[PDB]
DNA sequence: TGGAGAATCCCGGTGCCGAGGCCGCTCAATTGGTCGTAGACAGCTCTAGCACCGCTTAAACGCACGTACGCGCTGTCCCCCGCGTTTTAACCGCCAAGGGGATTACTCCCTAGTCTCCA
DNA sequence: TGGAGACTAGGGAGTAATCCCCTTGGCGGTTAAAACGCGGGGGACAGCGCGTACGTGCGTTTAAGCGGTGCTAGAGCTGTCTACGACCAATTGAGCGGCCTCGGCACCGGGATTCTCCA
């Protein structure tokens, strides 16, 4: 599966960036689940914005608007 | 713009206000006030970003400097709590 | 032989009774005096409608109830039962306040 | 885009400090977001009292509402100064 | 996060909502940046939760709490 | 008058919140948090009132101040 | 509203859209769709509140019943996460 | 003030169950907030696409964005049904 | 394994005031023309997204093993809960003052609409 | 080609006054909670130990990365042009406040039933 592509080293690097020092072995499955939930919640809005404009190409602006709508505004990718 | 000493485009700001249908009518003072507020905020943010950049010994501004400036100041932090 | 409840049971009875009810849980006159004292700083000689004060009281009570729910969750997370200042501060810190 | 004006402001505050393409885009996005916030809040204020005109007072109220604390106070001072200078 | 596996994950997730979708590289990059930022913030909050509980090893019952407090699930 | 929020009031709020047992230092922190929240709401409410050139804070101003903070409130007009 | 088979005021909603300055022009389809969505949401919330009331043996909906209906359902709770 | 229409809807779903003044005000505030949310999102979508006309498509997209899951599905179905019945 | 004090609920008796229906009537919802134009549609350009496929190699993966530490156990004591007493001010009803919300009217001044020009 | 400038008229704004509604400020008085103090027990916690699992280094895949190769789907835009929506106006009826009634509910008394400790 592609979700398994987010392996242990990636989650460990993210945790080390977030301040965590020692990570339990069961964190990784929860981290993948949370990442999938977040990606679903952003992609639904992005795809809805894309379908509204009758386009088949998801662009940067759709993703930026989807993020800004979730109260997670992002800068540097247009708009 | 240049008449009031503000660098921001008062005319462009008025056009943006009218085009966006924010109001049926726009006073002659509102674009000047908005231009002043935007210019002050931009100047403050750029000054903080440059000051943060100077500690890094770099002569150019990068998104890391802007992120540091945003996360340092408390007021900007509350204004930009969820900005990446 | 006075029948005395063991420490804790009456707390749970109060929890059940209060969660079963809906009325406000803050004295109205001290809350109104507090609101006037706080609003004195922002504007001098203001006047509050009664409904505005009631709305402020309802909002404050709802916010405190939510904060205490999150504080109880934080306390249970640390295997304790007694919520403490380190539990309210964490619940506020996570929310971003 | 506000790239020219942001660039000039940055050169004014820091002549010896430059800006890259990504940093300029981030600053432009921040300026656009602030402008959208203030304009939307002024529109909401106008809609609340059903007054169809946006003046300096509406912008000042929106600045007080959106910007917090000392930023709001300084922005109010800057706007008042600019409007007074313009109308004179 | 690795670029190509995350791109495949994004395409797989988008497959369900609407079949036959084509992604600009900019949109994929923005999604990856947002995912990284959200995960970093969540892990910081989880670290706070685990420090509060007299521990240094974060656990799934800490991420769950740090998301329950925000109100994400 | 912040001391007017007596200990039994905070006890009742905590009991409603589901807290079984309270430390003795919660009360000062609860007063501080309540003051912070009231200041946050009242600043916006007074700003909305002062915009309309009035000296009487109304229910709509408080409701809008709550709605701008993410604490939308129903059943008080709008 | 009669032609659309709705209990909501299509005309009043159209007037609100036009006077609200949301957009310059409002197509004829928009008010009917918006009225239908509002009617469906109101019907759902009122049905949940009524079913909650029938459990509490009370024949008059009150804020407690509405709160119970909102918090017992997951979708509405997600919609009304920050609503009192 | 949607009180009469909310009362009619409640009678449609519950012929014998009434509603209190506070509950009626809560329902009215909820309807007003939902309507304002949908209208604001439709305005944002129209401005982003630069189309000055709000059609059924903008309202449909706004409903898909705001209402989650089953609520979104049923609301979109009801709106499409109502528009189809109105056009014919 | 039952007994005892505290606490809550069933049946029935009161009152109440707010929900429920009536009804002017007035202002907004429509329906019929009329006109200006944005959006539907067709068609053309080509930008950029998708798929193959080989060569590199850093990164993920599996194993071994030691040590930090997470969790169960235990006893000290302290400080919060339950409680009886007192004291204090929230709170209910009266009562007026009047200060500010609320139009109503009128003038007058400011901004949108139109035409011309240039950085 | 959008920003600047000048001319023109038409409607929102500021102001005055008045009307009266709601808020502020008292005052008397019954009384329901705050304040306070006194056991005591129970949970906070500080130390202990032991077994579990996580970090690190090492050897070995393996899929990411790049680059180079190709195509071609649809973004992007322009040109017609027609069905749509704004505007206006006579019409009329649906929702608004203000009148009423009455019945479902609030709350208590007497008594019955159930709950937390305890011998």
């Amino acid at each position: 599966d592609n979700i398994q592509g987010i392996t242990k080293p990636a989650i460990r690097r993210l945790a080390r960036r977030g301040g965590v020092k020692r990570i339990s072995g069961l964190i990784y499955e929860e981290t993948r689940g949370v990442l999938k939930i977040f990606l679903e919640n952003v992609i639904r809005d992005a795809v809805t914005y894309t379908e509204h404009a009758r386009r088949k190409t998801v662009t940067a602006m759709d993703v930026v608007y989807a993020l800004k709508r979730q109260g997670r505004t992002l800068y540097g990718f247009g708009g | 713009s240049s008449k009031a000493g503000l660098q921001f485009p008062v005319g462009r700001i008025a056009r943006f206000l009218k085009a966006g249908k924010y109001a049926e009518r726009v006073g002659a003072g509102a674009p000047v006030y908005l231009a002043a507020v935007l210019e002050y905020l931009a100047a403050e943010v750029l000054e903080l970003a440059g000051n943060a950049a100077r500690d890094n010994k770099k002569t150019r501004i990068v998104p890391r400097h802007i992120q540091l400036a945003v996360r340092n100041d408390e007021e900007l932090s509350r204004l930009l709590g969820t900005v990446t | 032989k006075p029948h005395r409840f063991r420490p804790g049971t009456v707390a749970l009875r109060e929890i059940r009774k209060y969660q079963k009810s809906t009325e406000l849980l803050i004295r109205k006159l001290p809350f109104q005096r507090l609101v006037r004292e706080i609003a004195q700083d922002f504007k001098t000689d203001l006047r509050f409608q009664s409904s505005a004060v009631a709305a402020l009281q309802e909002a404050a009570e709802a916010y405190l109830v939510g904060l205490f729910e999150d504080t109880n969750l934080c306390a249970i997370h640390a295997k304790r039962v007694t919520i403490m200042p380190k539990d309210i501060q964490l619940a506020r810190r996570i929310r971003g306040e | 885009t506000y790239k020219i004006y942001i660039f000039k402001v940055l050169k004014q505050v820091h002549p010896d400090i430059g800006i890259s393409s990504k940093a300029m885009s981030i600053m432009n996005s921040f300026i656009n977001d602030i402008f959208e916030k203030l304009a939307g809040e002024s529109a909401k204020l106008a809609r609340y009292n059903k007054k169809p005109t946006i003046t300096s007072r509406e912008i000042q109220t929106s600045v007080r509402l959106v910007l917090p604390g000392e930023l709001a106070k300084h922005a109010v001072s800057e706007g008042t100064k600019a409007v007074t200078k313009f109308t004179s | 996060i690795r670029k190509l596996p995350f791109q495949r994950l994004v395409r797989e997730i988008a497959q369900d909502f609407k079949t036959d979708l084509r992604f600009q590289s900019s949109a994929v990059a923005a999604l990856q940046e947002a995912a990284e930022a959200y995960l970093v913030g969540l892990f910081e909050d989880t670290n706070l939760c685990a420090i509060h509980a007299k521990r240094v090893t974060i656990m799934p019952k800490d991420i769950q709490l740090a998301r329950r407090i925000r109100g994400e699930r």
